[PDB]
C-alpha cells in the first residue's frame, strides 16, 4: 500500500521551541 | 496556497499528482495510517514521495525536525527553507508548487487560506457591523471557520466531517453555502450573549 519516506533530520541545526503564531480564540454557540 | 484536500487517501493523491501535478508538485491530506496524523504527498522526478506528519495535539513535526503549532506554518516552513527535507542518500524533496484542491464553495465570502489575525484585521479595517466571512481553520485542518464583525470580531467553528458541515454539534448542512445561508437566516447567538447577525458578506478582492 502506501510507503512512506525515511527522513533524515541529522545535519545542521534545529530550534526546540515549538513554532507558533499568534492565534484567535473561538466562540461557544447557544445551542 | 489551497495545498489541503480533507477527502484523500495517498493512491488518490498520487493519481492526482501524476496527472495535474508537474515535478515538484504537492499536497498535505489526512493519515489514513494513524488517524489524527498528516501526510505530504510530493511529485518528485515522476513517482510520489509520502511524508508522515506527526500530531501531538501540542505540535506538529515530521517525527523530528523542527516543530509547529499549526500543519500550515510546518508546510510553509518547508516551502521556504531549501534541503531541511532529505533522504538518507542525501535524497532532498522539494516542495515546490502547491496542487490546488477545489474551493468548497464559489460564493465571495470564503477566503480560503486566511489566518484568525488576518481575518480580524480585515474586518476591522474594512468591515461593519453584521460584517462576515468564511475561511480555512488554521488549528483544524479540514474545518472551516465564521468570522463576523460585532467592537469584536467572532470566529465561530464550523466542523466538516463526511463533507457535511455543522457549528458546535447543531444543525447538519450538505453544503458551506446552506449553513451560511440558514445562519443568516437564523442568526446564532454566543453564549456570552452576542448575536451573530449575518448581515452582509465581506468579500475578497
Amino acid at each position: 500500500p502506501v510507503i512512506y519516506a525515511q527522513l533524515d533530520h541529522s545535519g545542521g541545526h534545529h530550534s526546540d521551541k515549538i513554532n507558533k503564531s499568534e492565534s484567535v480564540v473561538y466562540a461557544d454557540i447557544r445551542k | 496556497r489551497r495545498w489541503f484536500h480533507p477527502n484523500i487517501t495517498g493512491v488518490e493523491a498520487e493519481n492526482l499528482l501524476l496527472t495535474r501535478g508537474v515535478d515538484g508538485s504537492f499536497l498535505a491530506r489526512p493519515s489514513k495510517s494513524n488517524p489524527g496524523d498528516f501526510t505530504l504527498s510530493v511529485r518528485r522526478n515522476g513517482a510520489v514521495t509520502h511524508i508522515k506528519i506527526q500530531n501531538t495535539g501540542d505540535y506538529y513535526d515530521l517525527y523530528g525536525g523542527e516543530k509547529f503549532a499549526t500543519l500550515a506554518e510546518l508546510v510553509q516552513y518547508y516551502m521556504e527553507h531549501h534541503g531541511q527535507l532529505k533522504e538518507k542518500n542525501g535524497d532532498v524533496i522539494e516542495l515546490k508548487y502547491p496542487l490546488n484542491c477545489a474551493d468548497p464553495t464559489s460564493e465571495r465570502w470564503f477566503h480560503g487560506h486566511l489566518s484568525g489575525k488576518e481575518a480580524e484585521k480585515l474586518l476591522t479595517e474594512k468591515g461593519k457591523h453584521g460584517s462576515f466571512l468564511v475561511r480555512e481553520s488554521q488549528s483544524h485542518p479540514g474545518d472551516f471557520v465564521l468570522s463576523v464583525r460585532t467592537s469584536k470580531v467572532t470566529h465561530v467553528m464550523i466542523r466538516c466531517q463526511e463533507l457535511k458541515y455543522d457549528v458546535g454539534g447543531g444543525e447538519r448542512f450538505d453544503s458551506l453555502t446552506d449553513l451560511v445561508e440558514h445562519y443568516k437566516k437564523n442568526p446564532m447567538v454566543e453564549t456570552l450573549g452576542t448575536v451573530l447577525q449575518l448581515k452582509q458578506p465581506l468579500n475578497t478582492t
